Protein backbone atom coordinates (compact mmCIF):
# COMPACT_ATOMS: atom_id res chain seq x y z
CA UNK A 1 0.00 0.00 0.00
CA UNK A 2 1.24 3.81 -0.10
CA UNK A 3 2.89 3.69 3.71
CA UNK A 4 3.30 5.81 6.69
CA UNK A 5 7.09 5.84 8.16
CA UNK A 6 10.27 6.96 8.46
CA UNK A 7 11.62 7.27 4.32
CA UNK A 8 14.58 9.30 2.97
CA UNK A 9 14.12 10.88 -0.04
CA UNK A 10 13.90 9.25 -3.09
CA UNK A 11 17.83 9.09 -4.38
CA UNK A 12 18.61 7.62 -0.67
CA UNK A 13 17.76 3.62 -0.36
CA UNK A 14 18.27 2.25 2.86
CA UNK A 15 21.77 0.44 4.10
CA UNK A 16 21.46 -1.77 7.00
CA UNK A 17 23.54 0.44 9.27
CA UNK A 18 20.29 3.01 10.28
CA UNK A 19 21.46 5.44 7.61
CA UNK A 20 19.65 5.26 4.06
CA UNK A 21 22.77 5.61 0.83
CA UNK A 22 23.04 6.38 -2.83
CA UNK A 23 22.54 3.58 -4.83
CA UNK A 24 26.22 3.62 -5.12
CA UNK A 25 27.50 1.57 -2.33
CA UNK A 26 24.32 -0.32 -2.01
CA UNK A 27 25.65 -3.72 -1.17
CA UNK A 28 24.63 -6.72 -3.27
CA UNK A 29 22.64 -9.85 -0.88
CA UNK A 30 23.24 -12.11 -4.19
CA UNK A 31 22.63 -15.75 -2.45
CA UNK A 32 21.76 -13.46 1.02
CA UNK A 33 25.15 -12.81 0.59
CA UNK A 34 26.37 -9.08 1.32
CA UNK A 35 28.40 -8.43 -1.28
CA UNK A 36 30.28 -5.07 -0.98
CA UNK A 37 29.57 -2.80 -3.47
CA UNK A 38 32.83 -3.88 -5.81
CA UNK A 39 33.15 -7.49 -5.42
CA UNK A 40 34.62 -9.70 -8.75
CA UNK A 41 33.46 -13.25 -8.14
CA UNK A 42 33.54 -16.58 -9.42
CA UNK A 43 34.07 -19.97 -10.18
CA UNK A 44 35.87 -21.73 -12.77
CA UNK A 45 32.00 -21.86 -14.49
CA UNK A 46 30.00 -18.77 -13.34
CA UNK A 47 31.24 -14.98 -13.48
CA UNK A 48 29.68 -13.31 -11.42
CA UNK A 49 30.32 -9.36 -9.28
CA UNK A 50 28.36 -6.86 -7.66
CA UNK A 51 27.66 -3.50 -9.30
CA UNK A 52 25.59 -1.04 -7.94
CA UNK A 53 23.04 -3.53 -5.77
CA UNK A 54 22.81 -5.90 -8.04
CA UNK A 55 24.46 -8.70 -8.51
CA UNK A 56 25.41 -9.20 -12.45
CA UNK A 57 26.02 -13.12 -12.33
CA UNK A 58 27.30 -14.86 -16.12
CA UNK A 59 28.56 -17.99 -16.97
CA UNK B 1 -23.51 9.26 5.03
CA UNK B 2 -25.68 13.30 4.39
CA UNK B 3 -24.30 13.36 0.78
CA UNK B 4 -26.42 12.89 -2.45
CA UNK B 5 -24.50 10.90 -5.32
CA UNK B 6 -26.03 10.62 -9.05
CA UNK B 7 -27.43 7.49 -9.82
CA UNK B 8 -25.25 5.17 -11.98
CA UNK B 9 -22.56 5.98 -9.54
CA UNK B 10 -20.64 3.30 -7.96
CA UNK B 11 -19.19 3.75 -4.38
CA UNK B 12 -16.98 1.09 -3.16
CA UNK B 13 -16.89 -0.18 0.47
CA UNK B 14 -13.41 -1.72 1.90
CA UNK B 15 -15.79 -4.89 0.97
CA UNK B 16 -17.46 -4.62 -2.26
CA UNK B 17 -19.08 -2.06 -4.46
CA UNK B 18 -22.82 -0.66 -4.16
CA UNK B 19 -24.17 1.19 -7.29
CA UNK B 20 -26.95 3.39 -7.17
CA UNK B 21 -30.22 2.52 -9.10
CA UNK B 22 -33.33 4.50 -8.81
CA UNK B 23 -32.44 6.03 -5.25
CA UNK B 24 -31.44 2.34 -4.34
CA UNK B 25 -28.23 1.44 -3.79
CA UNK B 26 -27.77 -2.58 -5.25
CA UNK B 27 -24.87 -4.17 -3.09
CA UNK B 28 -22.84 -7.67 -3.29
CA UNK B 29 -23.22 -9.81 -0.73
CA UNK B 30 -19.05 -11.77 -1.02
CA UNK B 31 -17.07 -11.69 2.02
CA UNK B 32 -14.41 -9.93 2.90
CA UNK B 33 -11.66 -10.63 5.16
CA UNK B 34 -11.57 -10.19 8.66
CA UNK B 35 -9.85 -9.04 11.62
CA UNK B 36 -9.38 -9.56 14.82
CA UNK B 37 -7.44 -6.61 17.30
CA UNK B 38 -5.35 -6.37 19.96
CA UNK B 39 -3.80 -3.27 21.26
CA UNK B 40 -4.03 -0.47 24.18
CA UNK B 41 -4.03 -2.76 27.61
CA UNK B 42 -6.70 -4.92 26.85
CA UNK B 43 -9.22 -3.73 24.07
CA UNK B 44 -10.00 -6.33 22.00
CA UNK B 45 -11.99 -6.79 18.70
CA UNK B 46 -13.33 -9.42 17.60
CA UNK B 47 -13.47 -11.21 13.68
CA UNK B 48 -17.08 -9.84 13.69
CA UNK B 49 -16.17 -6.29 14.21
CA UNK B 50 -16.90 -6.63 18.16
CA UNK B 51 -15.40 -4.24 20.98
CA UNK B 52 -14.71 -5.48 24.32
CA UNK B 53 -12.11 -5.85 27.57
CA UNK B 54 -10.97 -8.70 29.55
CA UNK B 55 -7.55 -8.19 32.01
CA UNK B 56 -6.39 -11.23 32.11
CA UNK B 57 -3.31 -12.46 32.90
CA UNK B 58 -2.57 -15.74 31.79
CA UNK B 59 -2.11 -17.76 28.07
CA UNK B 60 -5.18 -17.26 26.33
CA UNK B 61 -6.24 -19.03 23.07
CA UNK B 62 -6.77 -15.41 20.84
CA UNK B 63 -7.68 -17.97 17.62
CA UNK B 64 -7.17 -21.11 16.32
CA UNK B 65 -8.31 -22.97 13.12
CA UNK B 66 -10.78 -24.71 14.44
CA UNK B 67 -12.65 -28.01 12.20
CA UNK B 68 -9.17 -28.91 10.95
CA UNK B 69 -5.97 -27.46 12.50
CA UNK B 70 -3.76 -25.55 10.05
CA UNK B 71 -2.49 -23.44 12.97
CA UNK B 72 -3.24 -21.81 16.71
CA UNK B 73 -2.42 -18.27 18.00
CA UNK B 74 -2.09 -18.14 21.68
CA UNK B 75 -1.58 -15.06 23.13
CA UNK B 76 0.45 -13.77 26.74
CA UNK B 77 -0.78 -11.35 28.82
CA UNK B 78 0.74 -9.85 31.60
CA UNK B 79 -0.54 -6.57 34.25
CA UNK B 80 1.56 -3.71 32.94
CA UNK B 81 1.37 -0.87 35.26
CA UNK B 82 1.41 -0.45 39.28
CA UNK B 83 -2.14 0.29 38.94
CA UNK B 84 -4.63 -3.74 38.82
CA UNK B 85 -6.59 -2.09 35.47
CA UNK B 86 -3.56 -2.71 33.11
CA UNK B 87 -2.90 -5.59 31.89
CA UNK B 88 -0.96 -5.47 28.37
CA UNK B 89 0.47 -8.21 25.87
CA UNK B 90 3.97 -9.42 26.58
CA UNK B 91 3.95 -12.18 23.62
CA UNK B 92 2.32 -14.51 21.13
CA UNK B 93 3.12 -17.81 20.27
CA UNK B 94 2.08 -19.22 17.02
CA UNK B 95 1.91 -23.00 16.07
CA UNK B 96 2.26 -24.09 12.21
CA UNK B 97 1.51 -27.68 12.59
CA UNK B 98 1.18 -27.37 8.94
CA UNK B 99 5.48 -27.10 8.97
CA UNK B 100 7.74 -29.29 11.20
CA UNK B 101 4.56 -29.03 14.01
CA UNK B 102 6.83 -25.82 15.15
CA UNK B 103 6.59 -23.07 17.03
CA UNK B 104 6.85 -19.31 16.50
CA UNK B 105 7.27 -16.66 19.32
CA UNK B 106 7.12 -12.82 18.14
CA UNK B 107 8.82 -11.25 21.52
CA UNK B 108 8.20 -7.99 22.68
CA UNK B 109 11.17 -6.19 20.60
CA UNK B 110 10.75 -6.57 17.32
CA UNK B 111 12.04 -9.92 18.07
CA UNK B 112 11.01 -13.58 16.75
CA UNK B 113 12.08 -16.99 18.05
CA UNK B 114 11.80 -20.29 16.47
CA UNK B 115 11.76 -23.34 18.61
CA UNK B 116 13.52 -21.21 21.03
CA UNK B 117 16.14 -19.81 18.20
CA UNK B 118 16.76 -16.26 17.37
CA UNK B 119 16.33 -15.07 13.82
CA UNK B 120 17.31 -12.84 11.01
CA UNK B 121 14.79 -10.79 9.29
CA UNK B 122 13.52 -11.89 6.52
CA UNK B 123 12.83 -15.48 7.31
CA UNK B 124 11.69 -17.06 3.84
CA UNK B 125 11.00 -20.53 4.73
CA UNK B 126 8.61 -22.32 2.23
CA UNK B 127 5.09 -20.82 3.29
CA UNK B 128 5.54 -18.45 6.48
CA UNK B 129 7.75 -14.85 5.22
CA UNK B 130 8.36 -12.55 8.15
CA UNK B 131 10.20 -9.06 7.89
CA UNK B 132 9.75 -6.03 9.08
CA UNK B 133 7.62 -3.62 7.93
CA UNK B 134 8.95 -0.16 8.93
CA UNK B 135 12.12 -1.50 10.70
CA UNK B 136 10.40 -1.05 13.39
CA UNK B 137 7.56 -3.68 13.35
CA UNK B 138 7.39 -7.05 12.05
CA UNK B 139 5.40 -8.53 10.14
CA UNK B 140 4.50 -12.92 9.53
CA UNK B 141 3.05 -13.82 6.30
CA UNK B 142 2.34 -17.67 6.25
CA UNK B 143 0.86 -18.63 2.57
CA UNK B 144 -1.52 -16.00 1.43
CA UNK B 145 -4.68 -16.33 4.07
CA UNK B 146 -2.48 -15.21 7.33
CA UNK B 147 -1.03 -12.11 8.16
CA UNK B 148 0.15 -10.98 11.76
CA UNK B 149 1.44 -7.93 13.12
CA UNK B 150 4.00 -6.64 15.49
CA UNK B 151 3.34 -8.15 19.32
CA UNK B 152 6.80 -5.83 20.84
CA UNK B 153 4.71 -2.97 23.16
CA UNK B 154 1.50 -5.48 22.27
CA UNK B 155 -0.45 -3.88 19.24
CA UNK B 156 -0.82 -7.48 18.19
CA UNK B 157 -3.38 -7.56 14.67
CA UNK B 158 -3.69 -10.73 11.99
CA UNK B 159 -5.89 -11.02 8.53
CA UNK B 160 -8.13 -13.91 7.87
CA UNK B 161 -9.09 -14.27 4.44
CA UNK B 162 -12.82 -15.88 4.06
CA UNK B 163 -11.21 -19.16 3.35
CA UNK B 164 -11.81 -19.59 7.34
CA UNK C 1 40.94 -9.96 24.91
CA UNK C 2 42.00 -6.09 24.49
CA UNK C 3 40.42 -6.14 20.79
CA UNK C 4 40.48 -3.66 18.21
CA UNK C 5 38.25 -1.81 16.53
CA UNK C 6 35.17 0.89 16.14
CA UNK C 7 34.36 1.81 19.75
CA UNK C 8 32.77 4.85 21.74
CA UNK C 9 33.56 6.87 24.62
CA UNK C 10 32.48 4.71 28.00
CA UNK C 11 29.80 7.20 28.57
CA UNK C 12 28.25 5.77 25.59
CA UNK C 13 27.17 1.91 24.94
CA UNK C 14 26.20 0.39 22.00
CA UNK C 15 22.72 0.35 20.33
CA UNK C 16 21.26 -1.54 18.07
CA UNK C 17 21.05 1.58 14.76
CA UNK C 18 24.72 1.83 14.84
CA UNK C 19 24.84 4.84 17.23
CA UNK C 20 25.75 3.99 20.89
CA UNK C 21 24.17 6.11 23.73
CA UNK C 22 24.06 6.37 27.48
CA UNK C 23 22.55 3.57 29.58
CA UNK C 24 19.72 5.62 30.19
CA UNK C 25 17.71 4.84 26.81
CA UNK C 26 19.69 1.51 26.56
CA UNK C 27 17.10 -0.76 26.17
CA UNK C 28 16.51 -4.37 27.77
CA UNK C 29 16.65 -7.87 26.28
CA UNK C 30 14.91 -9.91 28.70
CA UNK C 31 13.85 -13.56 27.13
CA UNK C 32 15.33 -11.67 24.79
CA UNK C 33 12.81 -9.17 24.32
CA UNK C 34 13.85 -5.79 23.09
CA UNK C 35 11.90 -3.38 26.12
CA UNK C 36 12.14 0.23 25.39
CA UNK C 37 13.93 2.20 28.60
CA UNK C 38 10.54 2.28 30.48
CA UNK C 39 7.93 -0.38 30.12
CA UNK C 40 6.01 -1.79 32.84
CA UNK C 41 5.41 -5.24 32.82
CA UNK C 42 4.23 -7.88 34.48
CA UNK C 43 1.79 -11.06 35.37
CA UNK C 44 -0.08 -11.86 37.99
CA UNK C 45 2.48 -13.50 39.81
CA UNK C 46 5.91 -11.60 38.93
CA UNK C 47 6.59 -7.98 38.57
CA UNK C 48 9.47 -6.57 35.73
CA UNK C 49 10.52 -3.32 34.93
CA UNK C 50 12.85 -2.15 32.19
CA UNK C 51 14.70 -0.13 34.17
CA UNK C 52 18.30 1.16 31.95
CA UNK C 53 19.13 -1.81 30.18
CA UNK C 54 18.82 -4.28 33.31
CA UNK C 55 15.44 -6.12 33.46
CA UNK C 56 14.18 -5.99 36.87
CA UNK C 57 11.45 -9.08 37.84
CA UNK C 58 10.09 -9.67 41.33
CA UNK C 59 7.75 -12.06 42.55
CA UNK D 1 43.00 -12.10 -13.43
CA UNK D 2 43.44 -16.26 -13.05
CA UNK D 3 45.79 -16.07 -10.67
CA UNK D 4 43.35 -13.96 -8.36
CA UNK D 5 41.20 -16.94 -6.47
CA UNK D 6 39.29 -15.98 -3.21
CA UNK D 7 36.75 -17.52 -0.91
CA UNK D 8 33.15 -16.91 -1.07
CA UNK D 9 32.09 -19.05 1.51
CA UNK D 10 32.72 -22.18 3.81
CA UNK D 11 29.97 -24.56 4.67
CA UNK D 12 29.97 -26.36 8.15
CA UNK D 13 28.52 -29.49 9.40
CA UNK D 14 27.77 -30.67 13.18
CA UNK D 15 26.83 -33.91 12.91
CA UNK D 16 26.92 -33.84 17.19
CA UNK D 17 23.86 -31.14 16.55
CA UNK D 18 20.86 -32.21 14.14
CA UNK D 19 23.52 -33.15 11.83
CA UNK D 20 22.75 -29.79 10.40
CA UNK D 21 24.17 -27.55 8.10
CA UNK D 22 25.82 -24.07 8.74
CA UNK D 23 26.75 -21.63 6.17
CA UNK D 24 29.00 -18.81 6.26
CA UNK D 25 28.00 -15.93 3.79
CA UNK D 26 30.56 -13.44 2.20
CA UNK D 27 28.68 -10.65 4.38
CA UNK D 28 28.75 -11.23 7.81
CA UNK D 29 25.47 -13.43 7.06
CA UNK D 30 25.35 -16.89 8.40
CA UNK D 31 22.94 -19.39 7.06
CA UNK D 32 21.51 -22.74 9.23
CA UNK D 33 20.11 -24.96 6.74
CA UNK D 34 19.07 -22.61 4.04
CA UNK D 35 17.41 -20.11 7.28
CA UNK D 36 19.03 -16.82 7.70
CA UNK D 37 19.42 -16.17 11.16
CA UNK D 38 20.00 -13.44 13.85
CA UNK D 39 23.11 -13.02 15.71
CA UNK D 40 23.42 -14.21 18.55
CA UNK D 41 22.62 -17.89 17.96
CA UNK D 42 22.67 -19.80 21.12
CA UNK D 43 21.80 -23.22 20.61
CA UNK D 44 23.14 -25.51 23.02
CA UNK D 45 26.76 -25.80 21.97
CA UNK D 46 27.55 -23.39 19.18
CA UNK D 47 27.23 -19.75 19.89
CA UNK D 48 27.14 -17.32 16.58
CA UNK D 49 27.64 -13.61 17.26
CA UNK D 50 29.35 -10.81 16.10
CA UNK D 51 32.91 -9.54 17.04
CA UNK D 52 33.09 -6.25 16.21
CA UNK D 53 29.87 -6.00 14.91
CA UNK D 54 31.56 -6.23 11.07
CA UNK D 55 32.90 -10.07 11.88
CA UNK D 56 31.35 -13.51 12.70
CA UNK D 57 32.21 -15.35 15.67
CA UNK D 58 31.07 -19.33 15.61
CA UNK D 59 31.98 -21.46 18.99
CA UNK D 60 31.29 -24.63 19.11
CA UNK D 61 31.62 -25.44 22.77
CA UNK D 62 35.16 -24.83 23.84
CA UNK D 63 37.29 -26.83 21.76
CA UNK D 64 36.83 -24.81 18.16
CA UNK D 65 36.29 -21.30 16.80
CA UNK D 66 35.62 -19.82 13.42
CA UNK D 67 36.39 -16.03 11.90
CA UNK D 68 34.56 -13.74 9.32
CA UNK D 69 34.54 -15.97 6.11
CA UNK D 70 33.22 -12.35 4.59
CA UNK D 71 35.60 -11.47 2.03
CA UNK D 72 37.41 -14.49 3.02
CA UNK D 73 39.61 -14.35 6.31
CA UNK D 74 38.75 -17.57 7.53
CA UNK D 75 40.14 -18.64 10.74
CA UNK D 76 40.17 -21.52 13.28
CA UNK D 77 41.00 -22.30 16.77
CA UNK D 78 41.02 -26.11 17.74
CA UNK D 79 42.25 -26.69 21.21
CA UNK D 80 44.99 -29.73 21.61
CA UNK D 81 42.58 -32.18 22.64
CA UNK D 82 42.42 -33.18 18.26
Amino acid sequence: ACLEGCFCPPGLYMDERGDCVPKAQCPCYYDGEIFQPEDIFSDHHTMCYCEDGFMHCTM
Amino acid sequence: SGKRYPPGTSLSRDCNTCICRNSQWICSNEECPGECLVTGQSHFKSFDNRYFTFSGICQYLLARDCQDHSFSIVIETVQCADDRDAVCTRSVTVRLPGLHNSLVKLKHGAGVAMDGQDVQLPLLKGDLRIQHTVTASVRLSYGEDLQMDWDGRGRLLVKLSPVY
